[PDB]
């Protein structure tokens, strides 16, 4: 009987990369990745957390962090179609049309 | 071909307000002996 | 009588204290 | 408030019971308090003796056999032991299938054989052999096989107390030496317990 | 060692003052 907590990351690939390996530097990246993996789902079980990640390079995230139970739902957002373009323009010109500041020939 | 860089981490030694604090606290008693000796010599 | 001061830091400033106290 | 699981010298506790309760009459079902090892114990009279008697006289040469209460952690060692007793046995009622683990029967069997086989047999055989015992075990495999689940379940499988958990690299800290302090603390409790209790 | 010397000195000074 608890509320909900929301955590939002940005550019998740910045801190999280292929665990170990790399061969260039192992300063604190390995420790950060291991700590995140353990805390998010370790021995103890939590049921009041939700995690949202955003990225532009899906293939670089660590696989161990993408297996089911940690990050299951994955979404690819594609370019909108013609109907999407029409809807976007309508949404962004509704305010203009509200005060009839748009010419009738548009 | 030879071109490399690096970045290093720094340390703060070991002063965690337990050894520092214990020495600081224990140094209170000495004032009592100072006062007692001064009273004795007066 | 076995010691008079614990060494918070391993510096010379502590040593003489003991002897001094002694 | 003073519960304890340390072993008790049954011969000595019975002797002290007799000494403190000599020249006294005890009846079936009687409840009293006995002080042993500077600890108070609630003793309930169960049976007397061979012809059974409802009320008897406790004397010096009388012997007493103590049985632990249900679900109690009281560990009684020696020969003055009656009824069902289980405090130090590598094979408890633990079931391998109630936990809901998957198809790792061979791995679990190998784990048991290679790890807990040594402690099952009496001390006589191991002492005659004069060999040490394993102190390490390592798992590895592809993600999401059940390593964490298997390890925690083994943590409960043994007839021992709760284990300690080291969640990731929490040991590291900026203050040098403090990591050594934490690891030393991690092992200090077990070291002291073994030193106190001997073999 | 600390207690032995400290209380010994305290007793000595107390008897002196008495
Ligand atoms: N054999 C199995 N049977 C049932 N559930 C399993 C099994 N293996 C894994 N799971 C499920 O995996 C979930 C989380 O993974 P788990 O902790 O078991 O993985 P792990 O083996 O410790 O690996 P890692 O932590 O490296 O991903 C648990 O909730 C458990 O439901």
């Amino acid at each position: 009987n608890s509320g909900l907590h929301i955590i939002i990351f940005d550019e998740i690939d910045a801190i999280c990369k292929q665990r170990g390996s790399m061969a260039g530097s192992t300063g604190v990246h390995d420790t950060v990745v291991n700590q995140l993996l353990s805390k998010i789902d370790g021995v103890e079980q939590l049921n009041n957390i939700l995690v949202i990640g955003m990225t532009n390079r899906p293939d670089l995230i660590d696989e161990a962090l993408l297996r089911p139970g940690r990050l299951e739902v994955k979404m690819e957002i594609g370019l909108p179609d013609e109907k999407g373009r029409l809807q976007i323009l309508h949404i962004h010109t509704a305010r203009m049309r509200g005060h009839q500041l748009l010419s009738a020939d548009v | 071909n030879p071109a490399i860089f690096a970045s290093g981490i720094i340390m703060d030694s070991s002063i965690s307000k337990q050894a520092l604090s214990e020495i600081e606290t224990r140094h209170s008693e000495i004032i009592k002996l100072e006062n007692s000796i001064r009273e004795l010599h007066d | 009588s076995g010691g008079f001061i614990r060494r918070v830091t391993n510096d010379a400033r502590e040593n003489e204290m003991d002897e001094n106290l002694e | 408030k003073n519960i304890d699981s340390n072993p008790y010298d049954t011969d000595k506790m019975a002797a002290e019971f007799i000494q403190q309760f000599n020249n006294q009459a005890f009846s079936v079902g009687q409840q009293l308090v006995f002080s042993f090892n500077d600890k108070l114990f609630g003793l309930l009279v169960k049976d007397i003796e061979r012809q059974k008697i409802e009320v008897g006289l406790v004397v010096g040469n009388s012997q007493v056999a103590f049985e632990k209460a249900e679900n109690s952690s009281l560990n009684l060692i020696g020969k003055a032991k009656t009824k069902e007793n289980r405090q130090s046995i590598i094979n408890p009622d633990w079931n391998f299938e109630k936990m809901g683990i998957g198809g790792l029967d061979k791995e679990f069997s190998d784990i048991f054989r290679r790890a807990f086989a040594s402690r099952v047999f009496p001390p006589e055989i191991v002492e005659q052999m004069g060999c040490k015992h394993v102190k390490g075990i390592l798992l590895y495999g592809p993600p999401g096989c059940g390593k964490t689940l298997l390890a925690r379940q083994i943590g409960k499988m043994l007839n021992a107390r709760e284990p300690k958990v080291v969640n990731g690299p929490e040991i590291l800290n900026k203050y040098v030496g403090e990591s050594e302090a934490n690891i030393r603390k991690l092992f200090a409790d077990a070291e002291e317990e073994q030193r106190r209790l001997g073999a």
